C-alpha cells in the first residue's frame, strides 16, 4: 500500500 | 559511472596457496548513511549463478568459511583465501551495490596449477569425487547448446536467401 | 526455501522482442524489489532493472532505457522483463534476482538463467545473387564446423573428468 523506492 | 576494476583477471593456484584478489571502485562505495561500504563478493562456479559470498565489504555470508576475508575500504577492496581448496576454484566478481547504476568488476578467475589436481583432491572422499564428476555434465551441456545456438544463428541468412528464389 | 525460476528465453533476430518471465516461491514477494541481471558470453555480469516491491518504482542503466520494461504481477508471484529493439549485444544468460530490501546487502537469490541469443550476421541481401548449389555448399559447410566446435567442449571435459576419475580410482 506504501511503496519503497530502492536503495541505491 | 562507476567502475570497478578487479586484478589480476586471472590466477594459477596450488593447493593451500594463498590468494590475494583486488577490487577497486572509482568511486567511493561508502554509504551516507550508515557509512558501510555497498560493496559485495560473489564466487560463480559454472553452469551456475554467481553466489553471494561476502557484503558490507567485509561481512561473510552463511556457509562462507572463515578461509574468507573482505577488506579495504572506499575505493580499495581485497578478497583473501588464506589457504585455497578445490571448492574456492571459480570467478570472484565485486559489485558496487551502493548507487545506480549498480555495476560488476570483471571478474578475477581461480585456476589450478596443470598437473596439481591429485593434491587438491587428496581429502575427497569417493563420494564427494563422484559428485564434483557429476557436475560437470550440465556444464558441458550447457556450453555445447551455446555452439548449437550460434550455428543455428550463422544458418538463418543463407536459409533466407535460399527460401528468397 | 527461496526459489526463482527464469524462462522466456528464444533465439531471435535483430529488432524483435521478448518477454521474460521469472516464478518466484518461498518468501513474501510483494515485500521485496527485484531485479534483472545478464551475463552476456565475455563472463561480464550486467545489471539490467530493477523494480520496487509495489512496482511503482523503475530503474535501468542507459544501454536498455526506452527498450526493456521491468514489470511485476504481485497477486502471481510473477517478474517479467520485456525486451525490444534487441541488439545482438543483448545475447546473454538473463538472471532474475532478489532484491534486498531489507538487508541492502546485494544479490543473495538468484534464478537458473534463461538463455536470449540475438542474431549476429542476419542480413542476406548479398547471398541472394548467389546460385542455389552455392547457397547449398555454403549451408552445408556449417555442418562439420559445428561438429567440429562440438567434438572439441567434448574433449576439453574428458580432459577435466580424467584427474577426478583417477582419484576415484586410487580410492
Amino acid at each position: 500500500p506504501y511503496d519503497v523506492p530502492d536503495y541505491a | 559511472d562507476i567502475e570497478l576494476t578487479q586484478s589480476p583477471s586471472s590466477l594459477t593456484v596450488t593447493a593451500g596457496e594463498k590468494v590475494t584478489m583486488s577490487c577497486k571502485s572509482s568511486q567511493s562505495l561508502l554509504n551516507s548513511g550508515n557509512q558501510k561500504n555497498y560493496l559485495t563478493w560473489y564466487q560463480q562456479k559454472p553452469g551456475q549463478p554467481p553466489k553471494l559470498l561476502i557484503y558490507w565489504a567485509s561481512t561473510r555470508e552463511s556457509g562462507v568459511p572463515d578461509r574468507f576475508t573482505g577488506s579495504g575500504s572506499g575505493r580499495d577492496f581485497t578478497l583473501t583465501i588464506s589457504s585455497v581448496q578445490a571448492e574456492d576454484l571459480a570467478v570472484y566478481y565485486c559489485q558496487n551495490d551502493n548507487s545506480h547504476p549498480l555495476t560488476f568488476g570483471a571478474g578475477t578467475k581461480l585456476e589450478l596449477k596443470a598437473g596439481s589436481d591429485y593434491e587438491f583432491l587428496k581429502s575427497w572422499t569417493v563420494e564427494d569425487l563422484q559428485k564434483r564428476l557429476l557436475a560437470l555434465d550440465p556444464m558441458m551441456e550447457q556450453e555445447i547448446e551455446e555452439i548449437r545456438q550460434k550455428y543455428q544463428c550463422k544458418r538463418q541468412p543463407i536459409l533466407d536467401a535460399i527460401e528468397a528464389k | 526455501e527461496v526459489k526463482l525460476v527464469e524462462s522466456g528465453g528464444d533465439l531471435v533476430k535483430p529488432g524483435g522482442s521478448l518477454k521474460l518471465s521469472c516464478a518466484a516461491s518461498g518468501f513474501t514477494f510483494s515485500s521485496y524489489g527485484m531485479s534483472w541481471v545478464r551475463q552476456t558470453p565475455d563472463k561480464r555480469l550486467e545489471w539490467v532493472a530493477t523494480i520496487s516491491r509495489g512496482g511503482s518504482y523503475t530503474y535501468y542503466p542507459d544501454s536498455v532505457k526506452g527498450r526493456f520494461t521491468i514489470s511485476r504481477d504481485n497477486a502471481k508471484n510473477t517478474l517479467y522483463l520485456q525486451m525490444s529493439s534487441l541488439k545482438s549485444e543483448d545475447t546473454a544468460m538473463y538472471y532474475c534476482a532478489r532484491r534486498e530490501t531489507y538487508d541492502e546487502k546485494g544479490f543473495a537469490y538468484w534464478g537458473q538463467g534463461t538463455t536470449v541469443t540475438v542474431c549476429s550476421g542476419s542480413d542476406y541481401e548479398f547471398l541472394k545473387s548467389w546460385t542455389v548449389e552455392d547457397l547449398q555448399k555454403r549451408l552445408l559447410a556449417l555442418d562439420p564446423m559445428m561438429e567440429q566446435e562440438i567434438e572439441e567442449i567434448r574433449q576439453k571435459y574428458q580432459s577435466k573428468r580424467q584427474p577426478i576419475l583417477d582419484a576415484i580410482e586410487a580410492k
